């Protein structure tokens, strides 16, 4: 605004080094003045004012960080009466010359689906810090699209550094840890009914 | 200091004491604290750890706790809250079929898993389907005939 | 607490704007005191508090 004021900001000793915070973030011109006192205490001397020909912005030095890297995946296999699967995504990230990343935002969506219409009515699932998620009961022998995106608090109120989007299928290709083992009462599978 | 978020990694215990967590699962709730977990296996224990971290000096600070086991059983007590009057049951002890007239339901059919035993129709007065069979005995006994 | 002392918080030339910082959060009194130098560099006058 042309009607802005100079507003005082330092008043000290003259020094080639200056150091000063509490200017609010914007665009300002600066201007400084000189004084000198006659022994006498009551004659004073004075440069005038001389103004800086270049305006400086106020900023904050925080810049986007990386993109998330390494897809990975993982997949295990419970049985607790019911034929039923579990999928964990994994993925890793590196400081690098970015900023702190807060938290990782996944995005998954049916790839037939996220061909049709995109991420319109994807499915979003948050972690945080952790760098593996899991879907329970993922669907079998289904492909879809998982992208995820970093999320951290910009400037003003956030900042987004996304990722490139992928896809994956479960079918019996897919290595399976299971971890649920066996001996469960009643078997509902594939294959038959069988009581013991 | 502030603890923004509570991690907390959980793995099969048998798992866990043969590999440690190095499949082990991690679930994340930030600043709640009540952790669940959906269609947990039944009759099996789990190997469950809590860590918080927080943003420390550099990048980060981390602050674990000492890991647990918990099994589901029967001895476990259910809140359920889920109540019944659902049609079409599927469990460990049958197949049962009804439908419901005026406000209570009425069996049409009875798949017994244990014993085999099948009762097919509306149940009469002595409790006896129109057509019942008794895979124990092997009785085809039906209350009308045979084509 | 009544025993609280007048904390130093900034010392240094009067100005109608004065910023500073490093206050804790809590209640607080302020008081000021002038100070004058008579050219002399030994004699030096106050405004009290």
């Amino acid at each position: 605004s042309e009607d802005s004021e100079w507003v005082k900001y330092y008043i000290g000793a003259l020094g080639p080094t200056i150091k000063f915070g509490g200017v609010p973030v914007g665009d300002y011109k600066i201007r400084i003045s000189g004084q000198v006192t006659m022994p006498d205490g009551v004659t004073v001397d004075s440069s005038g004012y001389y103004e800086y020909p270049s305006v400086f912005t106020v900023a904050y030095n925080f810049v986007p960080p990386t993109a998330p890297t390494n897809i990975a995946f993982k997949a295990a296999r419970i049985a607790d009466g019911k034929e039923r699967y579990d999928a964990r995504i994994e993925w890793d990230w590196e400081r690098g010359a970015g900023a702190n990343v807060r938290e990782f935002l996944v995005t998954y969506i049916n790839s037939e689906e996220y061909a049709r219409t995109g991420w319109a009515k994807a499915q979003k699932i948050n972690v945080g810090a952790a760098r593996a998620a899991t879907i329970i009961s993922f669907p079998w022998k289904v492909e879809h699209t998982f992208k995820v995106s970093s999320i951290a608090w910009g400037p003003n109120r956030q900042d987004i550094t996304e990722s490139a989007p992928a896809t994956f299928i479960l079918n019996e290709d897919t290595p399976l840890d299971n971890s649920f083992v066996n001996e469960t009462g009643i078997d509902v599978n594939y294959a038959f009914i069988k009581g013991s | 200091a502030n603890v923004r978020e509570f991690l907390v990694t959980y793995i099969n215990s048998e798992e866990y004491a043969r590999t440690g967590w190095a499949k082990a699962q991690k679930i994340n709730v930030g600043a709640a604290r009540a952790a669940t977990i959906i269609s947990f296996p039944w009759k099996v224990e789990h190997t469950f750890k809590v860590s918080s971290i927080a943003w420390g000096p550099n990048r980060q600070d981390i602050t674990e706790s000492a890991p647990a086991t918990f099994i589901l059983n029967e001895d476990t007590p259910l809140d359920n809250s889920f109540v019944n009057e659902t049609g079409i049951d599927v469990n460990y002890a049958f197949i049962k079929g009804s439908m419901k007239e005026g406000e209570i339901w009425k069996q049409t059919f009875l798949i017994d898993a244990a014993t085999g035993a099948i009762n097919i129709g509306l149940l009469d007065e002595e409790g006896k389907a129109p057509i019942s069979f008794d895979p124990i005995n092997r009785v085809v006994n039906v209350d009308g005939k045979v084509i």
